[PDB]
């Protein structure tokens, strides 16, 4: 089967300068004219840059042009992207694609990449209670990380049914902001235990949070 | 560069039901050289139509396209669960190659009200200096709901954010969440904290409030 594998990406310096990959495998990729596509937080996708099979000719979008290289290597099965001079709005999920040989439209996506551009530092979330008072709620608010993402499980994976992880929300302070919530049987609130496991990757941010009723 | 306007925005549609969706461009499209791309949260596009009414190979009988010059269609002929999602089009005979904003396919069923809970902020944030409230909305359909928050009936106004989640895979209602942001020091000066939210499922507003400081 295709696959195109991406990998490279993540929080960089305004001026700053980051490399990304895009390994294929399970096509000729010598063979085919190569993609990247950008899609920026909650918009549009937007073409980037392209390259011929045998790297000879490349192609830019004006709103990279001269800090962008897009780049391959076929002994390595591997599509480059040199992002230099980065600026805030060069902040999106980046996609590797390639082109249909014969009819000329993408035709295989990566999955993406997630790029960042901010001159902000790494921060982990502290994790606070959503405290439940039929049906009960509790949850967690996962406030003020940064870069994206985190991942919330509750009871290390073992309660799954009635969870509702948000999509995090960018406040003003350039920091993100999540909660993480569940219903659950209230007559199950003074026996059952209830766990919110938070990860956050770029900061090694682990916490493990017990919400419980409080009086 | 040519640009392509998608409609409707969104189409609320049942399973086994047609769905018609529309692309106009603002120039001619040249050759009919363009795609439709299948695209579901957190995922890659997937090519559905390539050169207006070609098939990709994989894609199933129900999927057509057809048009020229300005205006083009994608047809789902009988709506499959797994074809909910968003769709995009995108034009490839005049560079740069350029997509549409895309069109949200969801799942109609029967209005269902939220479920309104409201969380009070942890007495750890507020050793931080500041207050964060949270209010839930669980489970309801259509997509549209309304959060006002009150403090001692003073509407807030620049000081809540909110994100729904995406539609459930069981019961296909939507979950939102709405955070107000508060200085301790303004929590403090105040008792009644109330979230209103208004709903199509609701026959009047649904107030939910606790005063700070009581059990
Ligand atoms: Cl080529």
């Amino acid at each position: 089967e295709v696959q195109l594998l991406e990998s490279g990406g993540g929080l960089v310096q305004p001026g700053g300068s980051l490399r990304l990959s895009c390994a294929a495998s399970g096509f000729t990729f010598s063979s085919y004219a190569m993609s990247w596509v950008r899609q920026a937080p909650g918009k549009g996708l937007e073409w980037v840059s392209a390259i011929s099979g045998s790297g000879g000719s490349t192609y830019y979008a004006d709103s990279v042009k001269g800090r962008f290289t897009i780049s391959r290597d076929n002994s390595k099965n591997t599509l480059y992207l040199q992002m230099n001079s980065l600026r805030a709005e060069d902040t999106a999920v980046y996609y590797c694609a390639k082109y249909d040989g014969i009819y000329g439209e993408l035709d295989f996506w990566g999955q993406g990449t997630l790029v960042t551009v901010s001159s902000a530092s790494t921060k982990g979330p502290s994790v606070f209670p959503l405290a439940p008072s039929g049906t009960a709620a509790l949850g967690c608010l996962v406030k003020d990380y940064f870069p994206e993402p985190v991942t919330v499980s509750w009871n290390s994976g073992a309660l799954t049914s009635g969870v509702h992880t948000f999509p995090a929300v960018l406040q003003s302070s350039g920091l993100y902001s999540l909660s993480s919530v569940v219903t659950v049987p209230s007559s199950s609130l003074g026996t059952q235990t209830y766990i919110c496991n938070v990860n956050h990757k770029p900061s090694n941010t682990k916490v493990d949070k017990k919400v419980e009723p409080k009086s | 560069e040519i640009v392509l306007t998608q409609s409707p925005g969104t189409l609320s549609l049942s399973p086994g039901e047609r769905a018609t969706l529309s692309c106009r461009a603002s120039q001619s499209v040249s050759s009919s050289y363009l795609a439709w791309y299948q695209q579901k949260p957190g995922q890659a596009p997937r090519l559905l139509i390539y050169g207006a009414s070609s098939r990709a190979t994989g894609i199933p009988d129900r999927f057509s396209g057809s048009g020229s010059g300005t205006d083009f269609t994608l047809t789902i002929s009988r709506l499959e669960p797994e074809d909910f999602a968003v769709y995009y089009c995108q034009q490839y005979g005049s560079s740069p190659l350029t997509f549409g904003q895309g069109t949200k396919v969801e799942i109609k069923r029967t209005v269902a009200a939220p479920s309104v809970f409201i969380f009070p902020p942890s007495d750890e944030q507020l050793k931080s200096g500041t207050a964060s409230v949270v209010c839930l909305l669980n489970n309801f359909y259509p997509r549209e709901a309304k959060v006002q928050w009150k403090v001692d009936n003073a509407l807030q106004s620049g000081n809540s954010q909110e994100s729904v989640t995406e539609q459930d895979s069981k019961d296909s209602t939507y979950s939102l969440s709405s955070t107000l942001t508060l200085s301790k020091a303004d929590y403090e000066k105040h008792k009644v904290y109330a979230c209103e939210v208004t709903h199509q499922g609701l026959s009047s507003p649904v107030t939910k409030s606790f005063n700070r400081g009581e059990c």
